Parts: C-alpha cells; structure tokens; sequence
C-alpha cells in the first residue's frame, strides 16, 4: 500500500517493468519479450526505479 | 579466504558513493567472466548494487568496501561488508531486504558488535545466486 | 592501504595460471575507466599482465595475487605481488625486465626474505605510468 | 643478437609490430597508422609476440 503512490510516481514503462519483475516474478529476459525491449534495457529500468525507490523508503 | 573456490575474486576499495560506479563495471566484467543463467545474473548485478551503495552510504570514515565474488559451479556468492554505522544496513521487513530476497536465491548477513575496533562496526551480507 | 587514492581498487585471486585472463579482464576495465593517455594504458596492460604471468608461473601452492591499481590524476600506480619461489622474479637485465622498464615510466620490486612464514616469500613489482 | 634469430621466428607482422615498439620507441598509435592497421590489432600482436618471447628467454 505504501508502494502504491510511490509506484504510480514511477514513469510509465519503469512501473510496468517494476511490477513485472517483483509481483509477476518474471525473469527480466521475459519482460524484456513481454515489453518488447531489449534485455539490457530491461536492467536499465530496473536499476533506475530501484534507486528512485530506495531513497523514498 | 580459504573456503572460496579457485576462480573467486576478493575486489577492495574505499566504501565512497563516488566508486559504485566502478563497482558495478567491475562486478558486470565478471559475470560476463562467467556461466549461469544470464537472467541470474543480471538479478544478481542489481542486488550486489544495492547490497554496495546501502553499505556505502552506512559506511565510517575511512571505511573499506570488501567484496568477494566466489563463481562455483553450482552458484554464485557474493559477499559484501565495510564498517558501518548501524548494526543492520537491511533490517528485516524493510525494502532492501524484500528487495535482495527477490533478487538472490538465499542472502544472509553477519556482524558481531562485541569485536573491539573497527571489526565489531563490520556489516556483512552475501548474496547466493544457483543455476 | 591508506597512502593509495581514493579511486584505488585492490584485487586478490588465487595465483594460479588459470586466474591471469580474469585478471586481464578486470585490468582492462579499470583503465577505460580511467583518464590517463591512452597510449599510456595500452602499455601499462600488457606491463601488468606480464607482472602477473610472471608471479603467477613463480608462485608457491596456495599463493595469492594481489594486485592494487591506483588511478591518481597524475599517474597510475600499479603494484602486484604474490608468495614466490624465488627471490627476484623479473632479474636486471632478463628480457622481462627490459619490457617492464620500455612500458612504464618507472619499474621498482620490493622482497624481504628476512620476515618469517609467507611474507619472507613475497615478491612484488610497481608499475608507474604518467601523463 | 639473441633475440635477433627469435624475432626471424616470429610471424612477419608480428615482428614489425614489437620493433617498432620496443626499437623504434613509437606509441601503439603510432604503429598502428605505420601499418595501417587498428590500435586494438597492434595491443593483440605485442601481447601475442611478448607471450612468445617471454617462453624463449
């Protein structure tokens, strides 16, 4: 619940990767197909909204 | 570390936010070094950046940043540690900690207050990561 | 080390041969994160990956290499040293002395044989490159 | 003059490379626009070229 503001906060595709990631437990590669982005682009987004999130929390 | 396989690799450097970015470059230049799972290691790259930049941040003065990187053939071990300020850099419950457990198979910790000098202000945590 | 920079970073593997491509590896991704001439980083490479060989062909059972790249604005320091079998890994005027002394600036061993137990078997070799 | 029938041994442009580097003195640069090729290919053939020799000598 605490999340939830923080996640919608997120930009958009950061939020859906995050989700994916952490709730869904997808691997990145399938969220790299299931977004249709690269994987390393996957890693990218993740790392970034980790350390949005870290310092929000 | 006697215990560490032949193909481990202890890195140092001093525990300041300005060496996470070497950090991360030299950690990713072993995980191409090596042979699980590539989703694994790339969960594996964010946990130990987390597990680096919440012990630097937490860091003493003057501290150092140990870290071991142990590529066995089962799995992976990373541990992490540097004399902090805190007795838990990831407390249970919090976000880091749901964070590392998502991201490694198993993480542990380790710290004992009761060595005098800098030891007793030394937090560790390792990551495991298998397959 | 307190006298090493800030941006210093301290790597320890087992002295074996099969360790010396990680470490050309690791080396290699410190340097492009690094300032100094780039003509000045393609010979401080192959100095210290012809550091390591030769420690690592002379080092006794269960030796570590251990390896300090100190990334000053200036200069680069790089020191390497392992327990060894002998006293002088790289003799005035071998062949590898002489490609040490074309490739860095300056070239400098240390030993002490008088210590007791594995550090009277260290020898170590410091690599300094400038500008 | 021991190094001279060792470095005969050598493959031709192998032995180009390390005179130019080691006799000659010039950058890895400078080499690789002497030969006209790339500087990644000049730091291949010296740490080729030293292997052999460091096994030599």
């Amino acid at each position: 619940e605490v999340l939830r503001p923080l996640l919608e906060a997120l930009p958009e595709r950061e939020r859906t990767v995050l989700v994916l990631r952490f709730f869904d437990s997808m691997t990145q590669t399938q969220i790299a197909e299931r977004v249709g982005i690269s994987q390393m682009h996957v890693s990218r987004l993740l790392a970034k909204s980790l350390a949005r999130l870290r310092d929000q929390l | 570390w006697m215990q560490r396989g032949v193909r481990a690799v202890e890195l140092n450097v001093a525990a300041r936010l300005e060496n996470l970015a070497l950090l991360r470059t030299l950690v990713g230049a072993i995980g191409t070094f090596e042979d699980l799972d590539f989703d694994a290691v790339a969960d594996l790259r964010l946990a130990v950046d987390e597990v680096c930049t919440r012990l630097i941040r937490s860091a003493l003065p003057d501290a150092t940043l140990r870290l071991v990187v142990d590529p066995r053939k089962d799995e992976v071990v990373v541990e992490a540690s540097a004399a902090c300020d805190t007795h838990d850099v990831v407390a249970p419950g919090s976000f880091s900690w749901h964070v590392l457990t998502a991201l490694a198979d198993d993480v542990q910790t380790f710290h004992d207050g009761r060595q005098p000098d800098v030891a007793g202000s030394v937090f560790g945590i390792t990551l495991t990561a298998r397959r």
